RNA sequence: CUUGAGUCUCGUAGAGGGGGGUAGAAUUCCAGGUGUAGCGGUGAAAUGCGUAGAGAUCUGGAGGAAUACCGGUGGCGAAGGCGGCCCCCUGGACGAAGACUGACGCUCAGGUGCGAAAGCGUGGGGAGCAAACAGGAUUAGAUACCCUGGUAGUCCACGCCGUAAACGAUGUCGACUUGGAGGUUGUGCCCUUGAGGCGUGGCUUCCGGAGCUAACGCGUUAAGUCGACCGCCUGGGGAGUACGGCCGCAAGGUUAAAACUCAAAUGAAUUGACGGGGGCCCGCACAAGCGGUGGAGCAUGUGGUUUAAUUCGAUGCAACGCGA
């Protein structure tokens, strides 16, 4: 029954990006802010080294194709467990997109986290990888069986 | 055979079965197929989807007469039998009237006993 | 003497009974067609109609069977009961006025009569439906459900019997009773000033007022206060049972015990649990996300195993880094 507003997070103190601060918080474990920053900032600078321009919108144009639009949420009504496909909120779409982006960086197969994530940013920019695979996977499980919707 | 394009349909919506018969306004039989005549038996034949598929395998084979508009009346206490007439409407049989001519007894025949 | 009881005049509602046929759906049968591989019914299946061609409807007809639509805790009757349609004989209730009899009235053991369904005899039909019944399908027996069929039987006349939760578990005839809302049959007064409001008759249905009851409850129709008459009961089981009498083609019925057993049996209404009902909410209880137990090695406890002894306690969320 409880309801509250989203946690007041401080935006990124370098680029001023609350949605990217949410990402660098999703990724951070054991609270290692210093090393996490030192790897993600270097990988995003490696993104400027990748294309050769002011990489600020490249993040958005990459994530525009890893955001889901349909999700299944199980709800048992009428005997069996129905699937009840429900739309996903854009503020949650960004979170899920970044989640799919980070849940494939570790198994890339590059030398270091910063390097493999800088590579995976450009990879998801052109619609490849486990992130885009899971995006298509959730796009096909939901609303393609509209008989239950 | 001939061109009809406008007829009538009489259904027997039984409890565990469903009969259909299409007629051109005078008693000629055009289309008819039950549930138990297409390898569909058991409770699988007792579903409205069975009425759907019965309507379908009637329509795809009886268009030799070319019916586009259709009259129909729901008859019998059949569970979920407007589905088959809506499938006829979806089978290219543009419906014209939906009514009920269920023959109710006039205490002329004593109603038989039922499950105790 | 005339108010009870009756008699006269005219109308109202009508499913009270015979006798007769009558129309519609339906559904067995018959024939003709048009058309095609299927129908028919089970939580499944099978039985059962079909390749001179099955069902299914079109045309018509035979068969018997009861009247949905009005249909209504709607009307009628002493009760038991009556529903399409009309007639003859009637059986009963009510209304609007005016007139006569002289108490003629109510109850009533025997007795007589009527009397639900089931159960019989005689003579018939019996389409469909349906006690018994052949048989099929899951089957060391299904003889029990489920499915097509089916004998009486429902139907038609003349006669047999008299039993029911035949209940409003409330016998009949009466005298005096505060209201509301309707069901049904009335019709008067004054202006019918579109079906008008007030008084005056009945029969009733849902609530409650004093009153009564053990409570529930009844409450102008009393289980309210009283008058007259008839029947029934004296703990439960045996038991409405044997022996009798009468009735009966038969079933048995009516009247109607005793020896023996027990110390209870029984109605209402609270407070309770049944184990699921039915509904309303909390808790990371769930769904979304995090690291986890379970994969591996190592520390530690538990049961087994082992032993001369391997000291004891502890065990489902609450036993196992617990006593230590």
């Amino acid at each position: 029954r409880r309801v509250i507003g989203q946690r007041k997070i401080l935006p990124d103190p370098k680029f001023g990006s609350e949605l990217l601060a949410k990402f660098v918080n999703i990724l951070m474990v054991d609270g290692k802010k210093s090393t996490a920053e030192s790897i993600v900032y270097s990988a995003l600078e490696t993104l400027a080294q990748r294309s050769g321009k002011s990489e600020l919108e490249a993040f958005e144009v990459a994530l525009e194709n890893v955001r889901p639009t349909v999700e299944v949420k199980s709800r048992r009504v009428g005997g069996s467990t129905y699937q009840v496909p429900v739309e996903v909120r854009p503020v949650r779409r960004n979170a899920l997109a970044m989640r799919w982006i980070v849940e494939a960086a570790r198994k890339r197969g590059d030398k270091s986290m910063a390097l493999r994530l800088a590579n995976e940013l450009s990879d998801a920019a052109e619609n490849k990888g486990t992130a885009v695979k899971k995006r298509e996977d959730v796009h096909r499980m939901a609303e393609a069986n509209k008989a239950f919707a | 055979r001939k061109q009809v394009s406008d007829g009538v349909a009489h259904i027997h919506a039984s409890f565990n079965n469903t009969i259909v018969t299409i007629t051109d306004r005078q008693g000629n039989a055009l289309g008819w197929a039950t549930a138990g005549g297409s390898g569909f038996r058991g409770s699988r034949k007792s579903t409205p989807f069975a009425a759907q598929v019965a309507a379908e395998r009637c329509a795809d084979a009886v268009k030799e007469y070319g019916i586009k508009n259709l009259e129909v009346m729901v008859k019998g206490p059949g569970p979920g039998r407007e589905s088959t007439i809506r499938a006829l409407n979806a089978a290219g049989f543009r419906i014209t009237n939906i009514t009920d001519v269920t023959p109710i007894p006039h205490n002329g025949c004593r109603p038989p006993k039922k499950r105790r």
